[PDB]
RNA sequence: UAGGGAAUAGUUUAAAAAACAUCUGACUCAUAUUCAGAAGAUGGAGGUUCAAUUCCUCCUUCCCUAACCA
RNA sequence: GCUAAACCUAGCCCCAAACCCACUCCACCUUACUACCAGACAACCUUAGCCAAACCAUUUACCCAAAUAAAGUAUAGGCGAUAGAAAUUGAAACCUGGCGCAAUAGAUAUAGUACCGCAAGGGAAAGAUGAAAAAUUAUAACCAAGCAUAAUAUAGCAAGGACUAACCCCUAUACCUUCUGCAUAAUGAAUUAACUAGAAAUAACUUUGCAAGGAGAGCCAAAGCUAAGACCCCCGAAACCAGACGAGCUACCUAAGAACAGCUAAAAGAGCACACCCGUCUAUGUAGCAAAAUAGUGGGAAGAUUUAUAGGUAGAGGCGACAAACCU
RNA sequence: UCCUCCGCAUAAGCCUGCGUCAGAUUAAAACGAACUGACAAUUAACAGCCCAAUAUCUACAAUCAACCAACAAGUCAUUAUUACCCUCACUGUCAACCCAACACAGGCAUGCUCAUAAGGAAAGGUUAAAAAAAGUAAAAGGAACUCGGCAAAUCUUACCCCGCCUGUUUACCAAAAACAUCACCUCUAGCAUCACCAGUAUUAGAGGCACCGCCUGCCCAGUGACACAUGUUUAACGGCCGCGGUACCCUAACCGUGCAAAGGUAGCAUAAUCACUUGUUCCUUAAAUAGGGACCUGUAUGAAUGGCUCCACGAGGGUUCAGCUGUCUCUUACUUUUAACCAGUGAAAUUGACCUGCCCGUGAAGAGGCGGGCAUAACACAGCAAGACGAGAAGACCCUAUGGAGCUUUAAUUUAUUAAUGCAAACAGUACCUAACAAACCCACAGGUCCUAAACUACCAAACCUGCAUUAAAAAUUUCGGUUGGGGCGAC
């Protein structure tokens, strides 16, 4: 089919941009992913995951202000505007980010470790154990890839050898490299979990099609499975 | 592409199969064009060109149905022409050098004529066939400006 | 009406044994528990085999299953 | 007396021979037949199955480069059905013909047109004077069913025996197929015209030729051998496989649009109720107005709503709030 | 006089398809003409047909946008420099029109008109039978009709079952208790440049169940899945007991004994729940196989293939008060349509031939056609539906065929294919191995002589691709014997 991808813009932007639903369907055109079609319409904003991005000119550690916080279509967690210098982006928004605070996008690990602050992005060797951290990287300049969702956090675990352990939201251990940068504090919204959908039309609003009415019996797959937890990813070479 | 008998017993199915060669990227010299290719190759392929002493006389050699590659009979029209011309774009700075290399492969060596038709397809003996007849038509002025000055001068000897 | 299975001591099981119940004794002031003893059985009938709960056959009692389609 | 009837051409078939191949100007791969702009995608890849094997599962002939012969031999094979060589052998060869069709025949062909289908695709029918029509009051007539001229008189497979006499008298249970057996109230058939269905080996028999030989290399032969004559139907499934064509209907989706009075509550997958969408119940209709409708009555009607436009997913599949729904 | 269902315009579609003249060809009737020949015609301002380059810019909905409050988070915006002197071409424009074989009661987007200024005609003429269709009115009674209050009239009470609710489905016999659904729960996954997603476990996907409320008991032996040392796992597939005796009889708190992974727990119960069955009792009716409440061992109820309550909701199924009524007692009158007659036009299924009676008997077993009787001048028109085993569809039930197909699977055959693993193939190199001891003697030490001081290499290249195996997944091909007082079952 003649299917092209709506992901075609290049250059980053903070204007919303207008997207296009795929309704399930891949290249092809043939049903891929069952449920996904309609809903109300969205505008994409481009939120850029590598908290220290330094200027085009500049170096070293800067600071944000926070200009906005505010509703996000395409995910569940809340995004602010942060301007710093010239440049204004979109980020994921923590806890208690607010209008009006500034934020700190450090690449110093020191011998000494810092005070961590809600909302400010440094090295994980730079944080103390047992700080709430998310937006993590899997290696140094990757961009975060992890702990994205509404209130989700993880927590440094150990601090050896250059690298650092921590803890994903799904409780699975997680060593890298001591100078990927992560965010601290939880991500916004916690009670996202809370919520209700209370009928079926808001499910539709939200894009989301109706189940089968095709029964299956249930095979060996279904109940309870209590397995270890499983051994802990590295991203680390030795 | 084939059929097997599962478990090579005849009274069992009859399936589709097919095999494969396995297929190997190395790099190679050519000493008539002094420069290396990277060809897709089978370990058959390194065999012949050990048994041949060299990938200039695996290409020389072997003939075109046993080559079975268009890049091969491409490379084999390649060294026959700088072998028909003693071409000196071969080691240009080292006249005894590019000697020696052309009397290694000189039972080779055939008529250049001959050497620029080696491994062409139909469609492209065709194309350059068309090309070497090409010309722009002759304008009628200078042709009939001929045979009046011929006609001209076999009058005068008749007066 | 058709089909499969079963029958063991008074009771319930086992591959001719245990358990209790029954009777005998001891312990108790007496009873029970307990301890030591004792007895008791292969639904019925017919046949094979030296020998048949254990190989077959018919009957009785009981159980389970089927008894449909227009 | 009407309706009709009648016709001999158009061309066509099978061979032979010969290799084959077009052109004014203009337009035409974008929505073909569209004068005039920045691109760059590019071709190859084992047929399957029906069917036969009385199922079916390995297997089951398909020109592949000289007629004949070797030979249905070697050989292959659920060693079944059936399949099947080669060495070797080695001929003739002058297009302009027909115990071919003659308008339901012969090409589908007056034409791939009309018409049918979204598309791939399917696919017709028919003409008839004469030397002259610048002779048209011309070229008579008689012939299928159907009618008309000309309805009918007790009673009956419709006739037969008869009779002076149509009927009245006497006798008589249409036909084909199918069956143990059919007037059967078992099958088919309104009627007319045309069309519409028995193809060949192995042996044997019969009649010639020659004869321990026969035959115009091959083969057979302990009277054989050569040649000839004479025997083996038609229509019909539901299916299976391959390659194309289809989402202008419908299912779901994508892009960007549109519609939703009044009242209540004013918050609403809220109520009443138009437009609009749907289709509960009854009657009507049932070759209908309609291959699913009409009248009334009903469900919904700011929503998971309804709807115009363009696009997407294709059959070993799609799509599905699973009804085995829907995909002209 | 009467309708107005419309109407006008645009879009889409269509393509000259009721303009003139000349033809008597014709509109399901008719000489006007939509049919034939010729001749005319729609004129751009509406609409279509657009744009130099590179970089750069674009957080702040809409709703009278102002208060107010939101979520499902939204249709509208540039600058910088360079380049650029030119003008009104081309195409759509008609109609009584399109998709439905038709001049089809159907289908058909938008604007305006909201009943009309636009657009139209239900009756060819007559008669005023039956049957039939659509309506109006009806004495007394008021569901006595009927499977059922269907239909009609009037316009209301209460309750039960199921499903929570709005929604969805068999286009064309089922709209529902079936599906979805908020909610709840199980399973899988640690991640980016084409779905999922420009997402990241408060996420995404595969499923179950079905809001909420009270709850969801026991079982991991078997199967499956997972995990490996045993093992774990039921909101996975699934399962959740006997025999004998003891309070007169019913029953057994109780007692013996066997079995099992566990022995059905809470609840509910004559149920939409195999029969028994119209179970018993209370209420309801004059009378109830109906309905409601209870009793219930249901030996075949039962707990997320969910149990039990309960708001709201339902063209779901059942019962009912009151009213209402031609549903009925029990029908009647009138109007319209149809009808019949006249005129025009003019189909379809059907049809062996017919000179086409009734009775009894007979017969391939139900006779207009045969036997015995009876009846009998000929031919229309209107009704009727007892027969012509009436017409329509080569019965869909049933059986048969070494005839099909869909579906399932622990039917046979197979793993080509996909995935995993092993080996080979291919591909670089890093390392090569130490448990004395003097007993005697020597030697300044440090150590030596004798009574052994030998022999001996290990590891080892991650992926991709190819070949050969193994295990899975997902599929493919093919079959499903016969006999039989029909087949099946049994038996053979
Ligand atoms: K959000
Ligand atoms: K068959
Ligand atoms: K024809
Ligand atoms: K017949
Ligand atoms: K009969
Ligand atoms: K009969
Ligand atoms: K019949
Ligand atoms: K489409
Ligand atoms: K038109
Ligand atoms: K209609
Ligand atoms: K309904
Ligand atoms: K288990
Ligand atoms: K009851
Ligand atoms: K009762
Ligand atoms: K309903
Ligand atoms: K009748
Ligand atoms: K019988
Ligand atoms: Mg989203
Ligand atoms: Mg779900
Ligand atoms: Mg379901
Ligand atoms: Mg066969
Ligand atoms: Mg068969
Ligand atoms: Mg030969
Ligand atoms: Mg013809
Ligand atoms: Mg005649
Ligand atoms: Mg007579
Ligand atoms: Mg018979
Ligand atoms: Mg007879
Ligand atoms: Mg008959
Ligand atoms: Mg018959
Ligand atoms: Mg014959
Ligand atoms: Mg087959
Ligand atoms: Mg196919
Ligand atoms: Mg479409
Ligand atoms: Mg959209
Ligand atoms: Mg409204
Ligand atoms: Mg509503
Ligand atoms: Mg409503
Ligand atoms: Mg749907
Ligand atoms: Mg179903
Ligand atoms: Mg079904
Ligand atoms: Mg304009
Ligand atoms: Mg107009
Ligand atoms: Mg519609
Ligand atoms: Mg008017
Ligand atoms: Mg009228
Ligand atoms: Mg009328
Ligand atoms: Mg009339
Ligand atoms: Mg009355
Ligand atoms: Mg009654
Ligand atoms: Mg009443
Ligand atoms: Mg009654
Ligand atoms: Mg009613
Ligand atoms: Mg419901
Ligand atoms: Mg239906
Ligand atoms: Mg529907
Ligand atoms: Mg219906
Ligand atoms: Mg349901
Ligand atoms: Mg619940
Ligand atoms: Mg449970
Ligand atoms: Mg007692
Ligand atoms: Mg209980
Ligand atoms: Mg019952
Ligand atoms: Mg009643
Ligand atoms: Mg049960
Ligand atoms: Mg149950
Ligand atoms: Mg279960
Ligand atoms: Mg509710
Ligand atoms: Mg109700
Ligand atoms: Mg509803
Ligand atoms: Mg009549
Ligand atoms: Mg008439
Ligand atoms: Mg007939
Ligand atoms: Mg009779
Ligand atoms: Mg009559
Ligand atoms: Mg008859
Ligand atoms: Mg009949
Ligand atoms: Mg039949
Ligand atoms: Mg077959
Ligand atoms: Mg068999
Ligand atoms: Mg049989
Ligand atoms: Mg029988
Ligand atoms: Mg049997």
């Amino acid at each position: 089919a003649n299917f092209v991808s709506w992901k075609s813009r290049t250059k980053y932007t903070i204007t919303p941009v207008k997207m296009r639903k795929s309704g399930g369907r891949d290249h092809t055109g043939r049903i891929r992913v069952h449920g996904i079609g309609g809903g109300h319409k969205q505008r994409y904003r481009m939120i850029d995951f590598l908290r220290f991005r330094p200027e085009e000119t500049k170096s070293g550690p800067f600071e944000e202000k926070v200009i906005q916080v505010r509703y996000d279509p395409c995910r569940s967690a809340d995004i602010a505007l942060v301007a710093g210098g010239s440049r204004k982006r979109w980020i994921i928004a923590t806890e208690n980010m607010q209008a009006g605070d500034t934020i700190l996008n450090s690449n110093h690990i020191g011998r000494m470790a810092v005070a961590a602050r809600e909302g400010d992005a440094h090295p994980l060797g730079a944080l103390p154990v047992g700080t709430l951290i998310n937006n993590v990287e899997s290696e140094p300049g990757r961009g975060a890839q992890y702990i994205r969702a509404a209130g989700t956090c993880g927590v440094l675990l150990r601090k050896v050898n250059g690298t650092a352990i921590i803890q994903l939201p799904s409780k699975r251990q997680m060593q890298v490299l001591e100078t990927c940068v992560a965010t601290v504090g939880r991500v916004s919204n916690v009670d996202h979990n809370k919520r209700v959908i209370g009928k079926a039309g808001r499910n539709r609003w939200l894009g989301k099609r109706p189940n089968s009415g095709r029964w299956h019996r249930k095979g060996g797959w279904a109940g309870r499975k209590i397995r270890p937890l499983p051994p802990m990813k590295s991203y680390v070479k030795l | 592409l084939g059929q097997i008998y599962a478990n090579n017993d005849k009274l069992s199915k009859r399936l589709k199969k097919v095999w494969k060669p396995q297929l190997f990227e190395r790099e190679f010299y050519s000493e008539i064009l002094d420069k290396k290719f990277t060809v897709t190759v089978t370990m058959r392929t390194l065999d012949l060109i050990d048994e041949a002493y060299g990938l200039d006389f695996y290409i020389l050699k072997t003939p075109k149905e046993d080559l079975c590659s268009k890049f091969g009979m491409d490379l084999k029209r390649g060294m026959l022409l700088r072998l028909a011309r003693q071409d000196p774009q071969l080691h240009p700075e080292d006249p005894e050098r590019r000697a020696a290399i052309y009397d290694k492969y000189k039972e080779f060596a055939i008529p250049e004529e001959e050497a620029e038709w080696v491994g062409l397809t139909l469609e492209e003996a065709i194309e350059k066939q068309r090309l070497l007849e090409e010309k722009d038509p002759v304008p009628l002025f200078k042709i009939y400006v001929a045979e009046l000055i011929q006609q001209l001068q076999q009058q005068a000897l008749s007066e």
